[PDB]
């Protein structure tokens, strides 16, 4: 997989600085090599990762990281804490779901009283 | 070599290590708690968690199983070497931090097309290189592949019990040799050591004359022992920080 | 004690019953037709309906029923009370549970007269159930809409295509 | 000076040991021997036992029916 990895990471390196060199390369060459550029190709996702990462390296270029031992420890503790929190959210969710299953299983689906006869993902948010 | 890739791999490895020692701090909060408590009495400013958390051995909601001392210490030394690696990488990183060339390299990437091989070993070999239980077939040794040859018994003697006690019998012997008699018992010797808990006693009520040779030599050996024991039993605290603190207090 | 209901005779060929199981045989006694128990008086019956055996036989019948029975899509907008009566009940008793939808076959009804079509029933604890007839064999029955994430909630139908604006009390279904 | 401040930082360990000393001292022969055995075992024991817990976190059917009906009773057809 070394080839795929290398091309992904390279086109990711260039794509991280300009985003114009790849959009020109695609039209210039015409090779089924960069087929990962479309969000259709699975690997595309990992691509979006690498680029981001490189984009990140561009963040603090010219800035050094001076984290000390104490600090690193504190940080890892806080990360742990976070993980625990997330775990708790997962638990709660599972619980609520359980309740729902119980009630759904426990209501009269024969108490009918009808009247007539015959995108939500971006909607299930807030703005 | 494109520095971008190197710096990337560096930040990634640092992330991996942080994640490892964080997973550890997660399974057994004591690892941090223990450490932090000691730190509290060296650097007074340090903020420490709610007592309840410490006792119930929990970080948020879940109370984790209590571990035995040998394991806590072990993992603390492992985390120690991890933090060493991290500090190194952070260092090198600090010291390290067009289209025609794109096609130029993409062309050379065609090199050796017939390389039939599966490559799933960059993040997996690292993630694995730093995780719990990385040594045995499945689950036999908590130590990670990173520190697979780490052994506490080569750092602690049996009488120290991984920091539970400090072996002072030996120094009681040397002491008998120093006072040129036998009127001194192990307990009376410890009674002597207590002087050094006071800020003035060891100075104004000395066991022997502080200008005596045998005495000063002994005191040297003993001091060295106590210090090495201290940092040995608390790997997680920055040794250099403590050293410098004490030195500045001295001056 | 009967609260004035006419409990029907067993032979009378079915006015929805308060419950629906209790009857009177060819003699005058009262009987549970689920549990096959015979009762002397209304007082006895209310003991049975409040009993642990009559509980079970409902669950058993519960299971026994639950084991057998680019295009255009429909969207329903169901509105609920405006803090008018829900001010007396707030004891976290399934209050966190959102409305639930299920597709029911008309093969089973309290009257059992005509049938042959489906209903998109929607239910919430206090309010009364609601149904919508679906003559078309299939509409909006999509194909892997999201990327296979597994929180079954109640079923693929509910997570797949429902929204519960709990802040405004509006249940959308499509 | 270092002996001073490091011993101060280790007051709990100093006390813990002094205690140990007095204990062992007030032991008998058999007692002292068994205690030593314990320290030894603690010393030469795996840091993780094959019998440890992972994920044990705390927070903060028709029985008489099959006998009555006569089922789940062992029998054989030859």
């Amino acid at each position: 997989s070394r080839r795929d990895m290398e091309v992904i990471k390279l086109t990711a390196r260039y794509y991280a600085k300009d985003k114009s060199i790849v959009e020109q390369m695609i039209s210039k060459d015409g090779e089924a090599r960069l087929n990962f550029m479309n969000s259709s190709h699975p690997l595309h996702k990992t691509f979006t990762d690498f680029v981001a990462q490189y984009k990140r390296v561009y963040s603090f270029t010219g800035q050094e990281i001076k984290k000390s031992k104490r600090t690193i420890l504190d940080n890892c503790f806080e990360r742990t804490q976070y993980w625990e929190f997330e775990k708790d959210k997962d638990r709660e969710h599972d619980k609520l779901v359980e309740l729902c299953k119980i009630q759904f299983a426990a209501i009269p689906w024969d108490k009918f009283t009808q009247v007539a006869k015959f995108d939500l993902e971006q909607m299930r948010l807030r703005r | 070599m494109n520095l971008l890739e190197t710096r990337r791999s560096l930040l990634e490895e640092m992330e991996i290590i942080e994640n490892a020692i964080a997973e550890r701090i997660q399974r057994n909060p004591e690892l941090y708690y223990h450490y932090i408590q000691e730190s509290s009495k060296v650097f007074p400013d340090t903020k420490l968690p709610r007592s309840s958390l410490i006792a119930e051995n929990k970080i948020y909601k879940f109370k984790k199983v209590k571990r035995k001392r040998k394991q806590i210490i072990l993992q603390q030394h492992e985390i120690n070497i991890f933090l060493r690696d991290y500090q190194e990488k952070q260092q090198t990183f600090n010291k390290i931090n067009f289209e025609r060339k794109l096609q130029q390299l993409e062309k050379e990437l065609k090199n050796e097309d017939e390389n039939f091989e599966l490559d799933i070993n960059s993040k997996k070999d690292k993630y694995a290189l730093f995780s719990s239980s990385s040594d045995p077939s499945r689950r036999t040794n908590i130590l990670s592949d990173r520190a697979r040859d780490l052994d506490l018994n080569e750092i602690f003697t049996r009488d120290e019990q991984y920091g539970e006690y400090m072996e002072l019998e030996q120094f009681h012997s040397l002491w008998l040799n120093v006072i040129k008699r036998g009127d001194c018992s192990l307990l009376q010797f410890l009674d002597i050591l207590e002087l050094f808990l006071d800020d003035e006693k060891y100075l104004l009520t000395p066991p022997m004359d502080r200008k005596n040779d045998r005495y000063m030599a002994f005191l040297l050996k003993l001091s060295k022992y106590v210090e090495t024991f201290f940092f040995k039993s608390y790997a997680l605290l920055d040794a250099a920080a403590v050293e410098n603190l004490i030195k500045s207090d001295f001056e | 004690l009967s609260k004035g209901e006419n409990v029907p005779y067993t032979f009378q060929d079915e006015q929805v019953r308060s419950n629906p199981y209790i009857y009177k045989n060819h003699s005058g006694k009262l009987v549970c037709k689920l549990c096959n128990t015979m009762h002397m008086s209304w007082s006895s019956v209310e003991r049975h309906l409040g009993g642990k055996k009559h509980g079970l036989n409902v669950l058993r019948r519960g299971i026994s029923i639950e084991k057998s029975s680019g295009s255009v899509g429909l969207a329903i907008q169901v509105n609920y009370s405006s803090e008018v009566k829900e001010n007396s009940v707030d004891s976290d008793d399934k209050a966190k549970v959102p409305p639930l939808i299920r597709i029911v076959s008309g093969l089973e009804l309290s009257d059992t007269k005509q049938k042959g079509k489906k209903f998109l029933v929607i239910a919430y604890e206090p309010f009364e159930n609601i149904a919508i007839e679906l003559p078309p064999n299939e509409i909006l029955f999509s194909e892997n809409n999201d990327m296979d994430n597994n929180n079954d909630g109640v079923d693929e139908l509910n997570k797949k295509c429902t929204f519960w604006d709990a802040i405004s009390k509006l249940y959308y279904v499509q | 000076y270092k002996l001073h401040r490091y011993l101060k930082y280790l007051n709990d360990e100093f006390s813990r040991t002094r205690s140990f000393v007095e204990r062992k001292l007030a032991f008998t022969a058999n007692e002292r021997m068994a205690e030593m055995d314990i320290l030894t075992q603690k010393y030469e024991a795996p840091a993780y036992d094959s019998t440890e817990k992972e994920g044990a976190e705390q927070v903060d059917m028709p029985y008489w029916l099959y006998k009555l009906h006569g089922l789940d009773r062992e029998y054989r057809c030859e």
